[PDB]
DNA sequence: TAATAATAGTTTTTAGTTTATTGGG
DNA sequence: CTAATAAACTAAAAACTATTATTAT
């Protein structure tokens, strides 16, 4: 749905500076959460793929040590727990790159926070 | 406030080094 | 021990001194070391320091690749020890 | 000389510098004679624990690994060092993706 | 307490400040980029954790999110970087007052309640903890907005309104050769001499200041008990502190960025990793040496809890003064957990000021730490002219050597010398005497350490001078006596014995 | 079924080494 | 014929917020 246009938009909200760009981003992950918290059989296969690009985007992007990135890992984190709480065990593909990531962010440079 | 630092509110004003004056 | 040195007023006028420290807060000269458990001595043990890139994924950086800095203002300036 | 029948490589990235002369050193004294990683005879090469196949690729200009050369951690080397004889690889050498 | 503080600079831009009725004499435009520049600098020195702002209006072109015409910010609010200093130092001087009309507009008509409503959203626009109030604004015309009385109305509503929100401001002079002539407009819209001139406190902004002055902490929060169950809130303060240069920021060579530390203890036989549990303390005394363990050691070093127990009272005059082992410390009385305890500490001042008497008080400052006997040594509250306390009220802490702190002297005997040579130099110190005062003696070798730190970081042409105190001017002391000192040199010393070996 | 009380996270001293720096014999 | 030692140096602990689980129903 408009979960296409949020990661766009989210993908786009970290050029400048600005770090109310950090705060526009933690008020859209905040939408897209209570979006996809409660999908009924389909809303959950298009955000696998959108975990997926997600994920993908503060991997590659979300990686210095701006508080306002920081603010969305948490709030990522927290919000990536819930997701694979209710979606159990079928985010299988996505197992060995979540945990790719998880170790480079413990690597992050955010080890020195 | 006189006798207070302008550039340092709840701060006093410090008067430059001045060294010795003798008599 | 002491100090020996001369008394200075002005130019003209000095006297040699040998000045010596009346009152210290004394400390042991000695420090407890490190030993293994098993080996019970310092030569099994090798501390050491370790200096890398962390912002570039932990790259190994030279103990003389090395600079000191200091915080001026809202950024910190490279600067030299020599 | 246990270790004489070794013809292994060291490599300083991931091993500390002492650590790194420390080992060269006490494969010397045993025998264990260095080649290097590139080169032909290599035994084992000596990573550190963390090391990744691709990345030990490009680490040392390796399209390839060099054959006979087990990407071991120096873990195995010193457990072999303490107890003055050699162990086996297992639970030492880090996979490699085809 | 109070937190973060914002200073906010404000400058028309007009040709009279780009004037002057001397052109010897700075425009106002350069004199107040300079001491900005000075102030900001200072500032880094002294309280960096504070927050900034540049600010411009009456261009031709505006930089604000309100979008108001002529209204252009330049910094916003941040704490002080090298990077503002020189970026705004490049428009000091004749070029660069014309490449600032060049690239920035200068001269147009506004109004001082937007640029006061954009300058309260900016302060607005900070979150952190606020803890002062200060506006500066430099102009040389009183009557900037006197043509339409709507707008001075409207301009005196909003100085209420910022004054109601727990808004402070203030004026600086400007200098005027028709006389700036203050409460014109002010005295009534912001919170005396026309004053043709303009400096008024400005002399004080360009002279150089270099402190840290660390903001109001306490040392410890302390429970002191008399026998076993009297509690009582105490405060411990420092009036003096060592002062240290800053620490050396270790970073990486090239890329200049903060490499991290790594520190780790590897085996040298086994040659793998050593763990914190196998670490254990090792000392060599005789044949035998000593096997332990750390934890263990502070506990041997852990005596008693931190506290302090009076240990009875002795006069002022038993001590000798001379006996100091550290910088004295300070106590204030609190009321935190126990509540009356400032009565008691009044009542014991009064009666100890009464009676003279120190009161000796066992230390605990840190739990696991060593104890220690001090003495608590009254104090009054002085005030100065203007009755500002110099001397602050309650206890100091001194320090009392252990009998082996004292080190052994070598003999010295009683020698006497003529009354004679006793009022010579009596007359000598009579010649030279002087009052001392505490804020004339500063380090100038750290101030010179902070002087190439700039010189550095602004690339400053000539590495700044340090201003040294320290040094005797061996000269004027010498006119002074003269003939004196030879005379001592015949009076005492033997006519033929250089003072050198 | 939905509150408030413990409660960590930055400065900042300060002890704890360490050193590299003299003349001692 | 072999030193306290001043300065440098890192370590360690307290102080001040500092929101953040946390019971009641």
């Amino acid at each position: 749905c408009s979960l296409l246009r949020l990661q766009e938009t989210l993908s786009a909200a970290d050029r400048c500076g600005a770090a109310l760009a950090g705060h526009q981003l933690i008020r859209g992950l905040g939408q897209e959460c209570v979006l996809s918290s409660s999908p009924a059989v389909l809303a959950l296969q298009t955000s696998l793929v959108f975990s997926r690009d997600f994920g993908l985007l503060v991997f590659v992007r979300k990686s210095l040590n701006s508080i306002e990135f920081r603010e969305c890992r948490e709030e990522i984190l927290k919000f990536l727990c819930i997701f694979l709480e209710k979606m159990g065990q079928k985010i299988a593909p996505y197992s060995v790159e979540i945990k790719n990531t998880c170790t480079s962010v413990y690597t992050k440079d955010r080890a020195a926070k | 406030c006189p006798g207070e630092s302008l550039i340092n509110p709840g701060f006093k004003s410090k008067k430059p080094a001045g060294g010795v004056d003798f008599d | 021990i002491h100090w020996p040195c001369r008394l200075t007023i002005g130019s003209n006028l000095s006297i040699r001194i040998a000045a010596y420290k009346s009152i210290l807060q004394e400390r042991v000269k000695k420090t407890w070391t490190v030993v293994d458990a098993k080996t019970l001595k310092k030569e099994d043990i090798q501390k050491e320091t370790v200096y890398c890139l962390n912002d570039d994924d932990e790259t190994e950086v030279l103990k003389e690749d090395i600079i000191q800095g200091f915080r001026y203002g809202s950024d910190i300036v490279p600067f030299s020890k020599v | 000389e246990w270790l004489s029948s070794l013809r292994a490589h060291v490599v300083r990235t991931g091993i500390g510098r002492a650590r790194a002369e420390l080992f060269e050193k006490q494969i010397v004294q045993h025998g264990g004679q260095l080649c290097p990683a590139q080169g032909p005879g290599v035994t084992h090469i000596v990573v550190d624990e963390g090391m990744d196949y691709e990345r030990a690729l490009r680490l040392l200009r390796l399209p390839q690994l060099p054959p006979g050369a087990q990407l071991v951690k120096s873990a195995w080397l010193s457990l072999c060092l303490q107890e003055r004889r050699l162990v086996d690889v297992a639970g030492f050498s880090i996979f490699i993706p085809s | 307490y109070s937190g973060r503080d914002s200073l906010i600079f404000l400058v028309d831009a007009s040709k009279a400040m780009f004037e002057s009725q001397s052109e010897d004499e700075l425009t106002p435009f350069d004199m107040s980029i300079q001491c900005i520049q000075s102030v900001y600098i200072s500032k880094i020195i002294s309280s960096d954790r504070d927050l900034l702002a540049v600010v411009f209006y009456g261009t031709e072109k505006d930089k604000n999110s309100v979008n108001f015409k002529n209204i252009y910010v330049l910094q916003e609010l941040d704490n002080p970087g090298a990077k503002r200093i020189l970026e705004l130092d490049q428009f000091k001087g004749q070029q660069g007052q014309k490449r600032f009309q060049d690239m920035m507009g200068h001269g147009s008509d506004y109004s001082l309640s937007e640029v006061l409503w954009v300058c309260a959203n900016l302060f607005s626009d900070v979150q952190f903890k606020m803890s002062h109030k200060r506006i500066m604004l430099f102009t040389n015309e009183d009557n900037p907005h006197g043509n339409d009385s709507a707008k001075a109305s409207r301009a005196r509503t909003k100085a209420g309104d910022l004054r109601d929100t727990g808004i402070f401001l203030d004026l600086m002079h400007l200098k005027k050769p028709g006389g700036f002539d203050i409460s014109l407009f002010y005295r009534d819209i912001i919170s005396l001499r026309v004053h043709f001139e303009e400096s008024s406190k400005l002399e004080d902004l360009l002279r150089k200041v270099r402190a840290k002055e660390t903001r109001k902490r306490a040392l410890s929060r302390l429970k002191l008990k008399l026998n076993k169950d009297i509690v009582i809130s105490v405060g411990i303060y420092n009036l003096v502190q060592k002062a240290l240069k800053p620490p050396p920021i270790k970073l990486y060579r090239e890329t200049n960025e903060p490499v991290k530390t790594k520190t780790r203890t590897f085996n040298t036989s086994t040659g793998g990793l050593l763990l914190p549990s196998d670490t254990k303390r090792s000392q060599i005394y005789g044949s035998r040496q000593i096997i332990l363990e750390k934890e263990e050691t502070e506990e041997l070093k852990r005596f008693d809890d931190p506290g302090l127990m009076l240990m009875g009272f002795k006069p002022l005059v038993l001590l000798k003064k001379h006996h100091y082992l550290r910088p004295s410390l300070f106590v204030y009385p609190e009321e935190s957990l126990v509540i009356g305890s400032s009565t008691l500490f009044s009542a014991l001042l009064i009666k100890c000021l009464e009676k003279e008497v120190a009161a000796l008080c066992r230390y605990t400052p840190r739990r696991n730490i060593p104890p220690y006997f001090v003495a608590l040594v009254p104090q009054e509250e002085e005030l100065d002219d203007q009755k500002i306390q110099v001397t602050p009220p309650g206890f100091q802490l001194v320090f009392l050597p252990f009998a082996d702190d004292k080190r052994k002297m070598p003999f010295t005997e009683k020698i006497m010398a003529t009354p004679e040579q006793v009022g010579k130099m009596k007359a000598i110190v009579e010649k030279l005497r002087f009052t001392y005062r505490s804020d004339s003696f500063e380090n100038p070798v750290l101030q010179q350490h902070f002087r190439n730190l700039e010189a550095l970081a602004l690339d400053l042409m000539e590495p700044e001078q340090a201003v040294d105190l320290t040094l005797p001017k061996v000269e004027a002391m010498n006119k002074r006596l003269g003939s004196l000192v030879d005379e001592f040199k015949e009076l005492v010393y033997p006519p033929d014995y250089n003072p050198e070996g």
